[PDB]
C-alpha cells in the first residue's frame, strides 16, 4: 500500500498508454509535449 | 369501468364521459378531409373526453392482446385525419341508417381509419377494448347537456367547495403530513385554504344515467 | 520483449515528476533507459502520436501505479490531493488540424 | 495534356494506315458494296488525326 | 370491387382460416411450418386407410394460403392512386398490411424447397409436387410483397434478398444438369423465378445504386443468373426476361463489382456460341456506362478508375473476340450485335494501356468449364516439403489452435477426469500442448502442414522477419488466450489473401466431388465455385485465411508472391494498346489489299 504521506507530499504525475494488441508499436510514439 | 357493484363500489364516472362534439356526414367528412344537430344513424361522430379534452380515437398500435389483427384504443391530441372519427350503425333491425339514434339504443361503432369494431375483448383474464373485426353492443347512455344546463345551480359531477361557517370556513381534510391515516380525517377551516387543493369535494349521484342532471 | 504482445497490447507508462523535471517512461513494469530534462515551469501535454494499421489503435488509460499522484491531481487544482483517478469531462482528446 | 502521347512510330502507322486505305479505295467503289461511304468516313476522320 | 371483397372478408375473419383468423393462430409463417409436415407424415396427409383418390392436405393448407395471400395481394390499389393520395386506397392498403406482418411475408420467401436427387441406378429420385411445397406457392408472397407492403429500401431489399433468394436461386444451379433440366421442380421453379423474382428484381433495379459495402452478395446473384442462364431447358421468354433482368441489375452497380461478373464473361464470350449474345449485350452497356472509368486515367470522380486488373482483362478479352469473330462465319445478327461490342471495349480501354509484360500467373481453368463445371485442380502441394525453421512456426501455430481449441472448451465446460467418454463429456485434455501426443497434436499438425504446402505450391517466398529470430533468441491454473482484436491486413495483401482463401475453398470442393461421387451425383447448394457463394457462407476461408496470415506477421515470417517480375519494358513505345492494334490492323489490311488486288 502506498504511504499516504509520501502520496500526499509528492509532485511525480502519471498516465500511461495501452496500444492495442495489433495496432504496429513502430508507428505509435508516446509521451509528452509542450 | 365496472358501474354494476355501484351499491359497494362507487364508478368514477369523471373519467368515463364523452362530449358528442361533431355529427357529420361519410361525404362530408370526406371533402373536409381533403381540404345543435341531433344524431342519425349512418354519421361519423367525434368524441371528446370530458376530463383531458383529447378524443377517442384508433391508436394504430396493438398490445397484442392474442389478436394479430386488433388495434389498441386511446385518447389523441389533434382531431385532423381520419383516426379520431367513429361511425355510428343501427345494431338491430327496428333502426336504419338515416334514422335519428335514441337515447336508449345498442349501437356498434366502426372506426373511419381502420374500419374496424369497438371490440370488448375476453381474450385476457381482464376485459380489455380495442378495434377489431369482431362487433360489440354499445348502449349510450345520456349523462347531460350543456344546453339545458343552468348557470349558478348544483349539477351532478361538480366539483364544489362547503363554505360553513362566514364564507371563512371550508369542510377540509389536514394537510399533507406524510400520513393518510391522518389525513383520513374531517374538520373546518379558513384562511388560505379556499383557494387550495385539499378543500375540494366531488358530488357523484347515485345513478349511472343522467348523472349530471339538476341535484334536487 | 520482441513481436509477441498479444498477451496484452503494450503499456507505456509515462512518469513526469513535477518538482525535479524527470521525465522517466515504463514500458510493461520496466523502466526504460530514455529520459528527458526539462527546464522549471514547462507546461507538458500528454501526446501520443500513432499511424492507423488497426481498427482500434491506442487508449488514454488514466489509471495510477505504485507511489505516483493520478494524472487527476496535477491537472485539475480541487483535485490536487485526491488519489483516486478521474477524468472531468474539461479533459479531451485532440488532434493537430 | 491529361496525358497520351501517342509515339513518332504510332504516327507513322496511322499515317501509312490513311495511305493504304486510300491505296484501297482507289477505283474500287463497286467491288465494296455500298460501304464506300464507310471507306471514305474513315479516310476523313483519320485524313483529320 | 376490390374495396367490396376486403371489406367482406374482414367481417368474417372465418375466410382466412385457423391460423389467420385472429385468436389463437399461430400466423402464415407458423401455418407453412405444420403444411410442411403433413406432406411427410402420411397418416395425416392421406384418407388413413395420385390427387383424385389420394388428397394431400400438406397440399391443401399452404395451397390455400397462396390463394388466399394471392387474393388479399391482388385487391391491393394499384400505385398510382396511392401515389395521388387517395384515402380509401391507403386505408385498404394499411389494412391489407396490418393483415399479413411483413416478418411472416419475409420468412415464407425463405423457406427452403425439396430438390429432385440422383440413386445409385442413375434414375432421378424426384418427390412429388402434388404432394409438397410448390414453387408456385411462393409466388403469391412475390406478389403480396410488391403491391401491399413493397420494396422501396435498399436494406430491406439484399436483406430480403440474402434471405430468400439466393437460396432459392441456387437451387436452380443444381437442376441445370442434364437430367434435372426437365424436371418438373425445373419446369417449376424456372417458372417462378422467371416471372415472379427476377422481374420483381428488375423493378427494384434503381435500388441497387448505393450499395457497394455489401460486395459479397451482389458479385453472387450475378452468377446465380449468369450461369444459370446458360440452361438448356429455358424458355423463348423466360430468357428474354432473364436477359432484362440481368442488364437491368448491372446497369445500376458501380463498376468495381463487375470484376468476377468480368472474370467469368471473359472466358465464355470468347466462344461466341448462340447463348454469347445476351453476355455480349451486357459488357458492352457496362462499357458504354463506365468508360472513362478504364479510359480516363481519374475516371469517374467517385466511382474511381481501374486497378489494372480489368485493364488487362479487357484487353484479353478484346484481343480474343476480334481474333474469334475473324475465324467465325457471316451471320447478320452476330455481327449487328459484335461491332457494337467491340467499338465499347475499344473505345473504353486505354489508347496507350501499357500491356505489362507480368502475364497474370495461374490463371484459373479450374471451375469455368462447361461440363460437370466443376474441375477442382489445387496446385501440387506433396511436391514441396515445409523447411524444419517453419516447424518452429507450425508449433507455434500448434499452440495457438490448440488456445483457440481451450478457450472454447472453458466455454463449453469440459470438467477434469482421467478417461474420454463423450457421454458424460469428460475428455483428459486440459493439459496444455506441450503435454498432448503427437498423433492428437497431429490433428492440428496435418491442417498446418497442408496450409504450408499450399502457399508453397505457387512459391510464395517465406521469409522470417527477425523479429521471430528474436523470438527464437528469447526462447489453479493462469491461462492465456491470444487477443487478435486490432490486427489488420493490408490491400495487396488482403487480396492474395482472397485468392489463397479461393484455393482453400477449391480443396473443400475437391473433397466433397470425391465423396459425391460416392453420393452418385447430387450438386450440394454450398458446391457452387467460390464466386458464386455469399458473405455468410464464405466464412471459413475468411476465419482460416485471416487467422493464418494475421498470425503468421504477428509471429515474424514474412510471406511475398509466387516470385517476382520477369522484365518491364517501359520505356518501349511498342508495347501500349495502340501498337498491337495498329499493326494487327495493318496486317489485315495488308492481307485485305492483297485479296483485293487479285
Amino acid at each position: 500500500r502506498d504511504d499516504y504521506d509520501f502520496l500526499m507530499q509528492t509532485s511525480t504525475y502519471y498516465y500511461s498508454v495501452r496500444i492495442f494488441p495489433g495496432q504496429e508499436p513502430a508507428n505509435v510514439w508516446v509521451g509528452w509535449i509542450t | 369501468e365496472s358501474t354494476s357493484n355501484s351499491k359497494n363500489v362507487p364508478p368514477d364516472l369523471s373519467i368515463c364521459t364523452f362530449v358528442l362534439e361533431q355529427s357529420l356526414s361519410v361525404r362530408a367528412l370526406q371533402e373536409m378531409l381533403a381540404n345543435h344537430r341531433t344524431l342519425l344513424y349512418g354519421h361519423a361522430i367525434l368524441l371528446r373526453h370530458s376530463y383531458s379534452g383529447m378524443y377517442l380515437c384508433c391508436l394504430s398500435t396493438s398490445r397484442s392482446s392474442t389478436d394479430k389483427l386488433a388495434f389498441d384504443v386511446g385518447l389523441q391530441e389533434d382531431t385532423t385525419g381520419e383516426a379520431c372519427w367513429w361511425t355510428i350503425h343501427p345494431a338491430s333491425k327496428q333502426r336504419s341508417e338515416g334514422e335519428k339514434v335514441r337515447v336508449g339504443d345498442d349501437l356498434i361503432l366502426v372506426s373511419v381509419s381502420s374500419e374496424r369494431y369497438l371490440h370488448l375483448s375476453y381474450g385476457n383474464g381482464s376485459l380489455h377494448v380495442d378495434a377489431a373485426f369482431q362487433q360489440t353492443l354499445w348502449s349510450v347512455a345520456p349523462i347531460s347537456s350543456g344546453s339545458e344546463a343552468a348557470q349558478g345551480y348544483l349539477i351532478g359531477g361538480d366539483v364544489l367547495r362547503l363554505l360553513h361557517g362566514h364564507m371563512d370556513e371550508c369542510l377540509t381534510v389536514p394537510s399533507g403530513e406524510h400520513g393518510e391515516e391522518q389525513r383520513r380525517t374531517v374538520h373546518y377551516e379558513g384562511g388560505a385554504v379556499s383557494v387550495h387543493a385539499r378543500s375540494l369535494w366531488r358530488l357523484e349521484t347515485l345513478r349511472v344515467a343522467w348523472s349530471g342532471s339538476h341535484i334536487r | 520483449p520482441g513481436q509477441g504482445r498479444n498477451n496484452n497490447g503494450l503499456e507505456i507508462g509515462c512518469v513526469v515528476d513535477a518538482a525535479s523535471g524527470l521525465l522517466t517512461f515504463i514500458a510493461n513494469g520496466k523502466e526504460l533507459s530514455t529520459y528527458y530534462q526539462v527546464e522549471p515551469s514547462t507546461k507538458l501535454f500528454p501526446a501520443v502520436f500513432a499511424q492507423a494499421t488497426s481498427p482500434n489503435v491506442f487508449q488514454f488509460e488514466l489509471g495510477r501505479i505504485k507511489n505516483v499522484m493520478p494524472l487527476s491531481a496535477g491537472l485539475f487544482k480541487s483535485e490536487h490531493k485526491n488519489p483516486v483517478p478521474q477524468c472531468p469531462p474539461r479533459l479531451h482528446v485532440q488532434f493537430l488540424s | 495534356c491529361s496525358g497520351g502521347h501517342a509515339s513518332n512510330k504510332e504516327k507513322e502507322m496511322v499515317t501509312s494506315l490513311f495511305c493504304k486505305l486510300g491505296v484501297l479505295v482507289r477505283h474500287r467503289i463497286s467491288l465494296f458494296g455500298n460501304d464506300a461511304t464507310s471507306i471514305v468516313n474513315c479516310l476523313h476522320i483519320l485524313g483529320q488525326t | 370491387n376490390a374495396n367490396v371483397v376486403v371489406r367482406l372478408l374482414i367481417r368474417r375473419p372465418e375466410c382466412f382460416g385457423p391460423a389467420l383468423r385472429g385468436e389463437g393462430g399461430n400466423g402464415l409463417l407458423a401455418a407453412m411450418e405444420e403444411a410442411i409436415k403433413i406432406a411427410e407424415d402420411p397418416s395425416r396427409d392421406g384418407p388413413s386407410p395420385e390427387e383424385d383418390d389420394t388428397i394431400h392436405m400438406g397440399n391443401a393448407i399452404m395451397t390455400f394460403y397462396s390463394a388466399l395471400i394471392d387474393l388479399l395481394g391482388r385487391c391491393a390499389p394499384e400505385m398510382h392512386l396511392i401515389h395521388a393520395g387517395k384515402g380509401e386506397a391507403i386505408r385498404i392498403r394499411s389494412i391489407l398490411r396490418s393483415l399479413i406482418p411483413l416478418g411472416d411475408l419475409v420468412g415464407v420467401i425463405s423457406i427452403a424447397f425439396q430438390m429432385p436427387t440422383i440413386a445409385k441406378d442413375g434414375n432421378v429420385v424426384e418427390p412429388d409436387m402434388s404432394a409438397g411445397f410448390c414453387p408456385d406457392h411462393k409466388a403469391a408472397m412475390v406478389l403480396f410483397l410488391d403491391r401491399v407492403y413493397g420494396i422501396e429500401v435498399q436494406d430491406f431489399l439484399l436483406h430480403l434478398l440474402e434471405v430468400g433468394f439466393l437460396p432459392d436461386l441456387r437451387a436452380a444451379a443444381s437442376l441445370d444438369t442434364a437430367a434435372l433440366s426437365a424436371t418438373d421442380m425445373a419446369l417449376a421453379l424456372n417458372r417462378y423465378l422467371c416471372t415472379a423474382v427476377l422481374p420483381l428484381l428488375t423493378r427494384c433495379a434503381p435500388l441497387f445504386a448505393g450499395t457497394e459495402h455489401h460486395a459479397s452478395l451482389i458479385d453472387s446473384l450475378l452468377h446465380t443468373v449468369y450461369r444459370l442462364s446458360k440452361g438448356c431447358s429455358l424458355t423463348k421468354a423466360q430468357r428474354d426476361s432473364i436477359e432484362v433482368c440481368l442488364l437491368s441489375i448491372c446497369g445500376q452497380l458501380r463498376p468495381s463489382m463487375m470484376q468476377h461478373l468480368l472474370r467469368r464473361l471473359v472466358f465464355d464470350v470468347p466462344l461466341l456460341n448462340e447463348h454469347a449474345k445476351m453476355p455480349l449485350k451486357l459488357l458492352t452497356n457496362h462499357y458504354e456506362r463506365c468508360w472513362k472509368y478504364y479510359c480516363l486515367p481519374g475516371g469517374w470522380g467517385n466511382f474511381g478508375a481501374a486497378s489494372e486488373e480489368e485493364l488487362h482483362l479487357s484487353r484479353k478479352l478484346f484481343w480474343g473476340i476480334f481474333d474469334a469473330l475473324s475465324q467465325k462465319k457471316y451471320e447478320q445478327e452476330l455481327f449487328k450485335l459484335a461491332l457494337p461490342c467491340l467499338s465499347a471495349v475499344a473505345g473504353a480501354l486505354p489508347p496507350d494501356y501499357m500491356e505489362s509484360n507480368y502475364v497474370s500467373m495461374m490463371e484459373k481453368q479450374s471451375s469455368m468449364d462447361s461440363e460437370g463445371n466443376f474441375n477442382p485442380q489445387p496446385v501440387d502441394t506433396s511436391n514441396i516439403t515445409i523447411p524444419e525453421k517453419l516447424e518452429y512456426f507450425i508449433n507455434k501455430y500448434a499452440e495457438h489452435s490448440h488456445d483457440k481449441w481451450s478457450m472454447d472448451k472453458l466455454a463449453n465446460g469440459w470438467i477434469y477426469g482421467e478417461i474420454y467418454s463423450d457421454s458424460s463429456k469428460v475428455q483428459p485434455l486440459m493439459k496444455p500442448y506441450k503435454l498432448l501426443s503427437e498423433k492428437e497434436k497431429e490433428i492440428y499438425r496435418w491442417p498446418i502442414k497442408e496450409s504450408l504446402k499450399t502457399m508453397l505450391a505457387w512459391g510464395w517466398r517465406i521469409e522470417r522477419t527477425r523479429e521471430g529470430d528474436s523470438m527464437a533468441l528469447y526462447n489453479g491454473y493462469s491461462p492465456r488466450a491470444i487477443d487478435m482484436s486490432n490486427v489488420t491486413l493490408s490491400r495487396d495483401l488482403h487480396a492474395m489473401a482472397e485468392m489463397m482463401a479461393e484455393n482453400y475453398h477449391n480443396i473443400w470442393a475437391k473433397k466433397k466431388k470425391m465423396e459425391l461421387e460416392s453420393k452418385g451425383g447430387g450438386n450440394h447448394p454450398l458446391l457452387v465455385p467460390y464466386d458464386t457463394l455469399t458473405a455468410k457462407e464464405k466464412a471459413k476461408d475468411r476465419e482460416k485465411a485471416q487467422d493464418i496470415l494475421k498470425f503468421l506477421q504477428i509471429n515474424g515470417y514474412a510471406v511475398s508472391r509466387g516470385f517476382k517480375d520477369l522484365e518491364l519494358d517501359t520505356p518501349s513505345i511498342e508495347k501500349r494498346f495502340a501498337y498491337s492494334f495498329l499493326q494487327q490492323l495493318i496486317r489485315y489490311v495488308d492481307e485485305a489489299h492483297q485479296y483485293i488486288l487479285e
